[PDB]
């Protein structure tokens, strides 16, 4: 969709400017982080299936009336929807924090989320729990503060992107609050 | 738009998988190139309506019959749109030179040329002519580095071969 | 509870320092923007109704999950206590608003509301969305220029808006 | 009647003169799908008997047409070819679409747009986006209905989803590409009684497809869910937003007032002195019509509502931007000379000479003075 | 759809009346007057691309702000959708001219024409300035007293017909309103 | 009983009466922009779409006005209480009289065929009864926002 | 008391308001081209446009002046206190004297009906009481910018 290089260029052309050396040390810094981008988004993918499985179980173990009959995650199928109902988001705020802004989450994983999970029924503060503990998981990861599992890194600060993943993950809080 | 960024997530999410390892090895490219670019960039805006000056009115030095009257260019007004014409394309491929790709080219300018420029009798061997000369007049040495030249070029002979 | 001249009083109280020129600056600005701060306020309390009720009427056309059987705003009870919640949280910002600082809103409304929302099993995100609604209701209420001289109130209406986000992020 | 058995047609890619028909139908998406566990199964070629695979033609790809024994004799004409197993089924609904009881009540029937509609809806089971429809009324107009139905079984969507031996069907696949693409799909396929004839228009997808933005209602994409994926939410509370729902589904009530191009009037109150809220904004539309002739020229007056073009108010704020960061002017103590907004005021002067004696009029009007860029 | 001569068949199907001699010299005068019609849709076809290039630019040189950036005709995609938006409206208008009735149009053109101009953004009454200037090339070609081209004809009246294209410019104005 | 020439007058406003709304508005700013303002009364697509809405009402009124050739519908359903809901709503009554006098100077040049951008094609004549008429019409409706 | 004689002569101002404003400051830079210099008063289109502004303005005060038949509202929101503002602002006091004189010149051949681009269309007789009467208001504003 949209990229972060992609973002000044349609901000410019709404006043017909050329993007000139007065905005470009700010892409120029991103480009110079961009290793930390990177080696952030792939200690974000290593550890996806234990990033949703955890999550999944901890939103159950605080909130069980989902296990109970009636509940929304209560029989196999509808567990086995919601297993992968939370890993498309961590797939779309994988996307997300790649190309540096959240365009491509926007249209394609939350345009229509919330008249979904309205009318099939999904308790939404439930998915709220469930998406704050994978962004706490994020955090927890992307700073290389994991108690339960540390991976090597050169040395340095990590937060303006940690700071990144924590927006991207409210954006996925606000469209089906 | 079309960037290297967006075909690399766009191809994840129709397989519907995560960026793998091949996905994060084609954005380091962007980082031995971008350096390249982005100077072509602002060479291109610090001096860009001397560009327009010195390069719109080589279609009429070629095309000098469409000031005739009943033509494309019959009054001044008409010129002045014919340079602003050129000054979109001349914006654009700056923009096409800092996103990477060749997205803001095409659905803003090329994509859907071919209808207007035929039903409002432009014709497109002026605008190549304007953007040809432009072109063949680029000396790594000076106006730009030596591989500012390259792709500043790649991109202006990509809009001569959709415009024809 | 304080208002913002009783609280870098007891600042400077709790040190034994008499105030300095520079803080008596300070206050004298404060008292410069008196009929600003006051004509704020005002406009809120006139609207207070309708800032309430179209907040809520907003929040269940977005959220209809809370007004459908089984929902913790479906009964005429749970209903009317979601619009006197509402009201409370309107009320206390308007006393620290001018008041000068957060301290009554800190103190008899916020302390403890958390907890008591997860007591109830009320959903705090969702009174987080409610103050918002509410919040941009009153911000573009309080800049509107009828009845008012002409001239500039923006600090002050950034400070009213600081109220309502200090609520906002105090429940969830 | 081209070939015994016969794989494609009009050979669009050079690959498919090789390429042989498919000797066993394909399998299921390897996504998991939730719903489809609930929905019934799929009919191939193989497994129906020729009354059901003709049914559920019909079902699918004709919406219900309605169809008589005496109506359509080019349906079976391309059905006596599928019998004989002349052509695939995927030929045969491209042969049913280039045929014209398909044409008399899909094409002719209805719009220039929601024709696009029905045949993602009839071929491929789902709704189109709007880039998708963008592309594809450059084929329908400009090339015709023919490149147009050829277009959708020439597609990978097509052959990947229902292959050559199963019939169109609406296909659950658990991971989509959008989100708002799923529900569209369950709004565009409803289950008994679709009845495409009813409504000339629809009137409500025609405006929800018709930008990216502006997502449709809750209750119509929750309606033709399966029953136990959304029952015990249907006896009382939902149901009376499905009924007056679908009260205005007759009809085709139009949207316009409602999901797009809402506007928040003022109140009532604050004009009561001017008008009845039923009259307010009404305005008499004048067309004038000149022709040469005196007994064929005509003049219409119609009082019309008009309502507030947000699309023309943006462009006008984007374009008077240029005064806001011009200055106004300079002041100094001088300024007690023009006390009110009088700087630069000067009465304006009309004077009314007509041929009558009482219509005459004299004007005066204090007002600002300001010098166009023309002059 | 509906031409004039099936337009008085399903006026007499309401009443399960049988088309008789007392109506049928209203339609002996419509086919009396055939190669006026007929000759009126060919010279409407006839001149259609300049018909199409001039009404588009002169409801741009009247208001400039579509060609300003945020305009809607703006960009050149967007130009060379507007220089088909109206031409399919001439092409069904001659569709209309041809059959004798306004019912070729109405429920294939106009028919869910307003809220596709409202969803996408396309202002209203520049489309109404754009189709108002088709309407005055109408009437100046089929009386023959367009001043930029002139076409041989046989002498007579004319006017019945160009009353009647008139009459079908302002539905796709009122559609459109 | 003006056949002719009043048909043609009113046909030289309601064809061009898209240019007018939109010409007076941006007059309307170019004199004051402090209207586009963040407090003015010209900010966002709510209000600048109503302006719009409200200068188109204000100019077809005056069509019909003319058509009829008589100022009675400027007063029935038109204009018995403007100004007080104009003041209820708080909208500024110094720059609405200018872009009143805008549409008074272009319909006066639009009758008359005085327009530097397009030269109509009339017939032969002078429309001087009709150019004032209309001038008086405005008046009327410039009067009652006062 | 004279009616209908004052009424055709602001008539024969008012509708011609437009060329006289634009042909006497055409005429102040036509013996003065050190005025559009650079450096000079009537440089680019933040002066040139107030220059056309305020030579309009004094125009129309005349003739609001000469409907009335008096100089009152020439010197009540007009002109106490004119001339400093002038000074205030560093116009040049010489030429807006000429510009004032060309206003003048033209005013006093427009109420005679002795312009040699415009034959205008009165009724017989001589308004020879007001052609002076506006020499004796412009010379009213002409002593003020002295
Ligand atoms: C927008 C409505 C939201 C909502 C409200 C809701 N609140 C309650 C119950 C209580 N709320 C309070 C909060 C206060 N009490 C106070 O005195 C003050 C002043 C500082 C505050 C902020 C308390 C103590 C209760 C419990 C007491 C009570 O029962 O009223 C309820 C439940 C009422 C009930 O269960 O009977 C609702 C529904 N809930 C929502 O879902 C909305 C988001
Ligand atoms: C492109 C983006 C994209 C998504 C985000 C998902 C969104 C999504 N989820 C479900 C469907 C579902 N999603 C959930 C998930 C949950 N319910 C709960 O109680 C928990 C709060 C939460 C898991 C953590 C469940 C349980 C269902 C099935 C409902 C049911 O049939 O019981 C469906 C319907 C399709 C189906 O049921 O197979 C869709 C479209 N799919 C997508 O294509
Ligand atoms: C965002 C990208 C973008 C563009 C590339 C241009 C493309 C473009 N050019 C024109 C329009 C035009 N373009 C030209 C240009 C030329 N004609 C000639 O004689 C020469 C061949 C050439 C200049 C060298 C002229 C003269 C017009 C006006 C034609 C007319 O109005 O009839 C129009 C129609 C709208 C208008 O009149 O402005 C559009 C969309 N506009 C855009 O918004
Ligand atoms: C960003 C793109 C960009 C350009 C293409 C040029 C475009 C350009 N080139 C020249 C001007 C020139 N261009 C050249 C050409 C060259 N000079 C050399 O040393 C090389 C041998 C050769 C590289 C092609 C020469 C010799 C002149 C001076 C003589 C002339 O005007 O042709 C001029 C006139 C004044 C000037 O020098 O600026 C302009 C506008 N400028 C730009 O900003
Ligand atoms: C009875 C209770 C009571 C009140 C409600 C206030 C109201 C009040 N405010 C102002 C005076 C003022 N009020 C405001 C406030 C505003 N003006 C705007 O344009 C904004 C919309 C809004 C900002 C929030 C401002 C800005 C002034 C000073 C005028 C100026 O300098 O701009 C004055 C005149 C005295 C003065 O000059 O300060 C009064 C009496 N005082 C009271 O005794
Ligand atoms: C799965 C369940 C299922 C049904 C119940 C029917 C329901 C149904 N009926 C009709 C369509 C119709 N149904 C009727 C029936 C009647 N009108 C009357 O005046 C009588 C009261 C009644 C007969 C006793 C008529 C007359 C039409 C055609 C309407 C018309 O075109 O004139 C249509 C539109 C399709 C078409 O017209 O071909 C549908 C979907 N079809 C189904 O698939
Ligand atoms: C476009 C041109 C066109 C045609 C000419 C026909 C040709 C045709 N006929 C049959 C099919 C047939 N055609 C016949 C006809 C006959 N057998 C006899 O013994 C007699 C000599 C003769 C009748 C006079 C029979 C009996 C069958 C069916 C064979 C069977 O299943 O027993 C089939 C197979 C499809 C089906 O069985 O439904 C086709 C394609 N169809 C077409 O679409
Ligand atoms: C069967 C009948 C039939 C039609 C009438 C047209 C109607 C129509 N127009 C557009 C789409 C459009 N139509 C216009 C046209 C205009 N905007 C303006 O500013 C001018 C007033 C006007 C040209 C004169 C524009 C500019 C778009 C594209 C909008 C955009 O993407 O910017 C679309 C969306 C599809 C697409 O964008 O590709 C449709 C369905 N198409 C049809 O199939
Ligand atoms: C709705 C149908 C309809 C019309 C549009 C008008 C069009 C019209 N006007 C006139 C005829 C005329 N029209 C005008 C009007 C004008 N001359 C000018 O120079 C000005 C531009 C304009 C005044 C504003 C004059 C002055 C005459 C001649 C005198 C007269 O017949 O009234 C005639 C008679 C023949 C002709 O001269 O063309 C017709 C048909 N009349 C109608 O029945
Ligand atoms: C920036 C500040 C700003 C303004 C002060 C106004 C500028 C402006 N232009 C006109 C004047 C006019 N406006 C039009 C209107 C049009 N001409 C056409 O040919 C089209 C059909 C139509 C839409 C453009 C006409 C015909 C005149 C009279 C001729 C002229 O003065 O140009 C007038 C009224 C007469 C006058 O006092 O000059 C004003 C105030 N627009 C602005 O943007
Ligand atoms: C029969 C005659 C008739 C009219 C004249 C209009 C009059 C009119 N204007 C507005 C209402 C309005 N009209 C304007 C327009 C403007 N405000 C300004 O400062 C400028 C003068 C102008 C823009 C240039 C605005 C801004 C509103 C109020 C919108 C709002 O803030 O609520 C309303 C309230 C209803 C509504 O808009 O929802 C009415 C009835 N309508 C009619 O039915
Ligand atoms: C607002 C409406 C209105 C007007 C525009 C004037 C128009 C006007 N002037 C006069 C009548 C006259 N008008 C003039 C004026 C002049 N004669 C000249 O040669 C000079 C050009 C000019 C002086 C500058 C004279 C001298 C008379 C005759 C004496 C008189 O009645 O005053 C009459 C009476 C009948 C007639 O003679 O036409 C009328 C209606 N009066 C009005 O009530
Ligand atoms: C280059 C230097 C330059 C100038 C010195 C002035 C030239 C000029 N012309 C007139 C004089 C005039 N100016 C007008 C005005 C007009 N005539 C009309 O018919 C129109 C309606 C209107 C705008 C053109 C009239 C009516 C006269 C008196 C007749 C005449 O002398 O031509 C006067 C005043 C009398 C005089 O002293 O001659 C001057 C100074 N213009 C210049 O450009
Ligand atoms: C009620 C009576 C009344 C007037 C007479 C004018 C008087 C007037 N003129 C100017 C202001 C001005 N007026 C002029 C005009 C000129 N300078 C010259 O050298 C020439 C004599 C003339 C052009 C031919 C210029 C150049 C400015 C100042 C613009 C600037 O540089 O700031 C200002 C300052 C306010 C502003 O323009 O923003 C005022 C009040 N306005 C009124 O309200």
């Amino acid at each position: 969709m949209l990229d972060a290089f992609s973002r000044v260029v349609v901000n410019s052309d709404a006043k017909a400017a050329y993007v000139g050396g007065s905005d470009l040390q700010a892409l120029k810094s991103f480009i110079a982080d961009g290793n930390k981008r990177l080696d952030a988004v792939n200690s974000i993918v290593s550890n996806a299936s234990c990033m949703v499985s955890d999550a999944v179980s901890g939103m159950i173990c605080e909130n069980p009336g989902l296990i109970s009959p009636g509940g929304n995650c209560y029989t196999n199928r509808r567990m086995a929807a919601c297993l992968r109902d939370g890993e498309i988001i961590l797939r779309y705020v994988s996307y997300a924090l790649l190309a540096g802004d959240a365009s491509v989450l926007e249209d394609r994983c939350l345009n229509g989320l919330k008249e979904t999970y309205i009318a099939l029924g999904v308790p939404t503060n439930s998915s709220i729990r469930a998406v704050s503990i994978m962004k706490a998981q994020a955090v927890a990861f992307i700073t290389n503060t994991a108690t339960e599992r540390k991976m090597s890194f050169a040395a340095g600060d990590c937060t303006s992107l940690a700071s990144e993943v924590a927006s991207y993950f409210d954006r996925v809080g606000a469209a089906i609050s | 738009m079309k960037s290297v960024i967006t075909t690399v997530v766009s191809a994840a999410d129709a397989a519907g998988r995560f960026p793998s390892n091949s996905d994060l090895e084609s954005i380091q490219g962007n980082i031995q190139r971008s350096a390249a670019r982005l100077e072509a960039a602002e060479k291109l805006a610090g001096n860009h309506e001397a560009v327009v000056k010195e390069a719109g009115d080589a279609c009429f030095a070629k095309y000098a019959y469409l000031k005739n009257p009943g033509e494309a260019g019959e009054n001044q007004e008409k010129i002045n749109k014919c340079y602003r014409d050129v000054d979109h394309y001349m914006r654009l491929v700056n923009y096409c030179l800092v996103v990477g790709g060749t997205g803001p080219l095409d659905e803003w300018g090329i994509a859907g040329a071919r209808e207007v420029y035929r039903t409002l009798n432009l014709p497109t061997s002026a605008y190549v002519a304007s953007i040809a000369y432009t072109r063949d007049r680029l000396c790594v040495p000076r106006d730009m580095s030596a591989q500012a030249g390259v792709e500043f070029s790649a991109y202006l002979d990509y809009l001569i071969n959709a415009l024809s | 509870m304080l208002d913002a001249f009783a609280k870098v009083v007891a600042q400077a109280d709790a040190r034994g320092e008499f105030l300095s020129n520079t803080q008596i600056d300070a206050l004298s600005k404060m008292v410069k923007e008196g009929n600003q701060r006051l004509d704020i306020v005002n406009k809120v309390t006139s609207n207070a109704s309708a800032i309430v009720t179209n907040s809520a009427r907003a929040l269940f056309a977005e959220q209809p999950q809370l007004i459908q059987p089984g929902g913790n705003a479906y009964t005429s009870r749970r209903m009317a206590a979601c619009l006197r919640d509402m009201e409370i949280v309107l009320r206390y910002v308007s006393y620290a608003m001018i008041a000068g600082d957060s301290s009554v809103l800190d103190d008899r409304c916020l302390n403890g509301l958390r907890e008591t929302y997860q007591a109830l099993g009320t959903p705090g995100s969702s009174v987080a969305v409610a103050i918002q609604k509410m919040k941009d209701a009153s911000v573009a209420l309080a800049n509107d220029t009828t009845g008012t001289p002409i001239g500039d109130c923006s600090s002050l209406v950034a400070e009213l808006a600081g109220y309502f986000d200090r609520a906002a992020v105090s429940v969830v | 009647l081209t070939l015994p058995g016969t794989a494609e047609t009009n050979l669009a890619v050079p690959s498919n003169a090789v390429r042989k028909v498919q000797p066993y139908p394909i399998a299921k998406p390897p996504s998991y799908s939730s719903v489809d566990s609930l929905r019934p199964a799929r009919v191939s070629r193989m497994d129906a008997d020729w009354a059901t695979i003709y049914e559920q033609v019909r079902r699918q790809v004709m919406g219900n047409a309605y169809v008589m024994e005496g109506e359509a004799p080019d349906i079976d004409v391309a059905f006596s070819q599928l019998k004989g197993g002349n052509l695939t089924v995927r030929e045969f609904v491209r042969a049913v679409g280039k045929s014209a009881s398909y044409r008399t009540r899909f094409m002719e029937a209805k719009s220039s747009y929601n024709f696009v509609l029905l045949n993602f809806k009839h071929f491929l089971g789902r709704a189109p986006t709007q880039e998708e429809v963008s592309t594809h009324i450059q084929i329908l107009a400009t090339s015709g209905l023919e490149a147009e139905i050829d277009s959708y079984i020439d597609s990978d969507e097509y052959k990947a989803l229902f292959g050559d031996h199963v019939v169109p069907y609406v296909v659950y696949r658990g991971t989509y590409l959008s989100s708002e693409r799923f529900n569209r799909m369950v709004k565009a396929n409803p289950g008994g009684a679709t009845s495409d004839k009813a409504k000339s228009n629809l009137n409500m997808i025609a405006t929800v497809a018709a930008d990216l933005p502006t997502d449709a209602i809750d209750v119509m994409r929750g309606l033709p869910s399966p029953i136990t994926s959304e029952t015990l939410a249907f006896g009382t509370a939902y149901y009376w937003a499905k009924v007056e729902k679908e009260a205005s589904e007759g009809r085709s009530a139009s949207p316009i007032g409602e999901k797009i191009g809402k506007f928040d009037h003022a109140p009532i109150s604050t004009y009561t002195s001017l008008c009845s809220y039923d009259k307010v904004n009404k305005a008499p539309q004048i067309s004038v019509t000149n022709v040469g002739s005196d007994e064929h020229s005509y003049v219409s007056v119609t009082s019309k509502y008009i309502a507030p073009d947000m699309a023309a108010a943006a462009q006008m704020l984007a374009d008077c931007q240029k005064y806001k960061a011009g200055g106004n002017a300079p002041t100094g103590k001088w300024m007690k000379y023009y006390p009110g907004t009088t700087v630069n005021m000067a009465p304006y002067i009309s004077l009314n000479d007509t041929g009558s004696d009482s219509s005459r009029t004299v004007s005066v009007t204090l007002d600002k003075v300001k010098i166009s860029p023309n002059k």
